[PDB]
């Protein structure tokens, strides 16, 4: 029942972290508005 | 000239008194007519044979409240009322006992003499199932032997 | 073969239980999968009511919560909802009300227009040469429009 | 905008009364045809007629309804290249619709909207790690059931 | 009193909505 | 042709926002993960509609749509007025205005004339923090 | 008289007689209501006008979207199908929308530190409590302490 941990687990830090750069490129980049709540939903 | 009637008492009230939403945007007498309902049950009710548990009551203000003594913390009392009258035999009946009570009266008083039956047989019941839940805490308690 | 003469069984006049006329339904590999997702669906309800008195990984755990339903004698049903889910390209049955309202307006047979849905192709050639019923019952323009419109109708999921 | 009831009821609505409008609309240009016949009277069909000698800007007419939806067609003529279409509802001037900004508009509200609920259902969650996200008589019928029967 | 709508009230039959 | 995708989406956009009032219609707020999993549909399908509304914003610009004689103008003139309205709602457009008066650049600038160096130091930073990214990851 | 006595009786007994004659996530739920209804109708009206805006081009493919008041009004094969030159790329060259687009997403930016930071502080709190939880558990449990088991259960005798 580790190996669920290791894959769920190592999923949420790939997805906070590559997600976290997803965010602040898309920061930096009614097109405003999307944006914005990308960004918020991100 | 009634528009001129109009603008003197300070505006036009034909257009709110003929307008529904700009309408919408725009004590002892009614006592008495809760008075006038007693006087229409208490003839049929005392034409009719009243059972002899039930010949005390008090004539309350739009209603006929009847009392009689039982148990629960309470008193088997009653309050009706009702609306017809031109049928002598039967007479449909509105009571309350003093959700599922009150559609239950209201069911099995639209069909005067059978309510007492059905209560009758209700308080029969609630003091069997007085017994009853009266044993089964005589079983569960101070039974030594159940021999 | 595949010259519109199928068997007995598989005519386009069929006969349902009741008793009346109805033609045969054919299925392409896109709504045979929410049709067989969906019925285990409420056969999974039908097993816990008398209990009273990305893509690939809710896939199998979806299969396994309906295999612990099923006596575990069909698990080739399972195998082939991994087998349609891998060549899957379609979602959500609203999408698949206007592939038919597409395919239902060429006025083609319904085995036709289920290798029409149930085949991914890109120009009109493909689909004449992989159905070999289609190759002048239908213009192949429209062929391709179709092709276009389901293109847009397709999204990685 | 642009509202002039006074020249509707001294004319009345027709083709003519309309071109002499829109000829007072702060839309027409010194350019057009129709200032060049306004310039040759100084020196319905057949205004068009007239109008195929001149070279310029026109103001055709499109549709005809009675009385109120007609189209105002602006064109060019070289062969004849559009420019705009005015459309007159109720004495009214509008605009082209360029179909695409309005389609921008609805959206941004919808947008907003959703922003509204998506903050509102955020100030009501509570964080548990064990238990995870939170948002902040029978006995007595079977006695009238046994009783009643 | 009925003399200011003697001679008030006839105003108001010959008034169109202002505009 | 993009339009014909539109009304779908937006079809399902009213389905998905009609999904969530029937969520949000009971006493108890029902589980969390349908809430968002129709959340992320909804933003699904804004983002798919202005996808395709970006990529064709130069095709609609250049057509005019009003209706033909062929309408029931005579009884209902107001409908066909709000069924073309470019005017937008005067919350989009007065929190608009609100917004371009709470951004950091007005028209006080314009008359200094003064943007695109911004927006090349913007640029550059974004060069910069990607490479920092880069090398964070590494 | 027998509409007056109930809604008078939900308005407003003896003793009346004589005393006359001597003379919190509600709203958040309605809140809900309310933003999710008035997306629901700029939703409609959008679809409302995307469809009739079809109904100039279709082969009433896209009258299909509309209700059973707007088929009635419009007519295929209508409206018009004119051309104008185009207006995006003369807007384009403008760079009047810049401005907007950083303002935009400098407050992208603001309102996402200021949710990480009410979540900072949430989170806080609930990791003090829990880690007091914790070091009170640690008294209760080695080898010696039993304990057994959503909650923890102790059994005595």
């Amino acid at each position: 029942s580790n190996q669920a941990l290791y894959e769920k687990l190592e999923q949420t830090r790939t997805i906070l972290s590559v997600k976290l750069a997803e965010l602040i490129n898309m920061t930096t980049i009614a097109v405003a508005t999307t944006s914005v709540m990308m960004v918020n939903n991100q | 000239l009634v528009t001129a009637l109009e603008v003197l008492s300070l505006g036009r009230p034909n257009l709110p008194t003929h307008n529904f939403k700009l309408s919408g945007v725009s004590i002892g007498l009614i006592l008495q007519r809760l008075k006038d309902l007693n006087l229409t049950v208490s003839i049929k009710i005392a034409l009719m044979n009243i059972p002899k548990p039930l010949n005390s009551y008090h004539i309350k203000n739009g209603r006929i409240y009847f009392t009689v003594p039982n148990e629960f913390e309470i008193q088997l009392s009653t309050v009706n009322r009702q609306s017809p009258l031109f049928f002598v035999d039967l007479k449909l009946l509105f009571n309350t006992e003093a959700p599922r009570l009150e559609k239950l009266i209201n069911e099995i008083l639209l069909k005067l003499l059978s309510l007492y039956n059905f209560l009758h047989k209700y308080v029969l019941t609630l003091q069997l199932y007085m017994v009853h839940r009266e044993f089964l805490k005589l079983a569960n308690g101070g039974k030594f032997s159940k021999s | 073969a595949a010259t519109l003469q199928l068997g007995q069984e598989f005519q386009l006049k069929q006969i349902n239980h009741q008793g009346e006329e109805e033609e045969l339904i054919a299925l392409n590999l896109s709504e045979a999968r929410l049709v067989i997702k969906e019925a285990l669906v409420e056969r999974r309800r039908a097993f816990k009511r008398s209990q009273k008195k990305t893509r690939e990984k809710e896939l199998e755990s979806i299969d396994v919560l309906l295999e612990q339903t099923t006596g575990g004698n069909n698990k080739d049903l399972k195998n082939t909802m991994q087998y349609l889910t891998n060549f899957s390209r379609f979602r959500d049955q609203e999408t698949v009300g206007a592939v038919i309202q597409l395919l239902k307006s060429t006025g083609l047979h319904p085995f036709e227009v289920a290798q029409l849905g149930s085949l991914a192709c890109d120009t009109a050639d493909e689909a004449k040469t992989l159905i070999p019923s289609l190759n002048n019952k239908i213009s192949d323009d429209e062929l391709e429009r179709i092709l276009k419109e389901l293109s847009n109708l397709e999204t990685l999921y | 905008q642009w509202k002039s009831p006074e020249w509707i009821q001294v004319f009345g609505l027709r083709t003519e009364n309309v071109l002499d409008y829109f000829a007072e609309s702060p839309f027409f240009d010194k350019t057009s045809n129709n200032q060049v016949i306004k310039m040759q009277r100084q020196f319905y069909m057949q205004l068009e007629e007239e109008l195929m000698k001149l070279d310029g800007t026109e103001y055709v007419l499109s549709s005809v309804r009675e009385p109120d939806f007609w189209v105002i067609r602006k064109q060019r003529r070289t062969e004849i290249i559009p420019l705009q279409d005015y459309y007159i509802i109720g004495a009214n001037i509008y605009q082209s619709p360029t179909i695409f900004k309005i389609v921008q508009s609805r959206l941004m509200s919808t947008s907003y909207h959703l922003n509204s609920t998506l903050e509102s259902l955020y100030d009501l969650i509570e964080f548990q790690p064990s238990q995870g996200v939170h948002y902040k008589t029978e006995m007595l019928d079977k006695l009238m059931v046994t009783s009643i029967r | 009193n009925s003399t200011e709508l003697l001679d008030y009230a006839t105003k108001l039959s010959k008034f169109i909505w202002p505009a | 042709q993009a339009l014909d995708a539109v009304r779908m989406r937006l079809a399902q956009l009213t389905h998905s926002l009609r999904r969530i009032r029937d969520e949000m219609s009971k006493a108890e707020l029902p589980q969390w993960y349908t809430l968002q999993s129709q959340l992320n549909v909804t933003l699904s399908q804004l983002v798919s509609v202005t996808s395709t509304l970006q990529h064709f914003q130069e095709t609609l610009d250049s057509t005019v749509v009003y209706p033909l004689p062929k309408f029931p103008t005579t009884s209902h003139e107001s409908l066909v007025t709000t069924l073309l309205r470019k005017k937008n709602i005067p919350e989009v457009d007065e929190w608009m205005k609100y917004v371009r008066e709470t951004s950091g650049v007005t028209t006080a600038l314009l008359k200094d004339e003064e943007i695109e160096k911004l927006l090349q130091q913007d640029r550059e930073i974004t060069n910069w923090a990607r490479t920092t990214f880069r090398n964070e990851y590494g | 008289l027998e509409q007056l006595i109930p809604i008078i009786l939900r308005q407003r007994e003896k003793e009346l007689q004589n005393e006359i004659k001597q003379l919190q996530f509600v709203k958040r739920r309605r809140d809900m209501l309310e933003h999710i209804n008035l997306a629901m109708n700029e939703s409609s009206l959008a679809l409302e006008f995307v469809s009739l805006l079809l109904s100039s081009v279709k082969e009433s493919t896209g009258m299909s979207s509309m209700s059973p008041f707007l088929r009635k009004v419009v007519k295929p094969s209508s409206l018009n199908s004119d051309k104008i030159p185009y207006v995006a790329p003369t807007k384009k060259e403008y760079i009047e929308l810049d401005i907007l687009n950083k303002g935009w997403k400098l407050q992208s930016l603001n309102e996402s530190k200021d949710l990480l930071r009410a979540s900072f502080n949430k989170l806080s709190s609930i990791l003090q409590n829990e880690h007091d939880y914790w070091n009170k558990i640690m008294q209760s449990i080695s080898n010696k302490d039993v304990i057994f088991k959503k909650l923890l259960a102790i059994k005595y005798g």
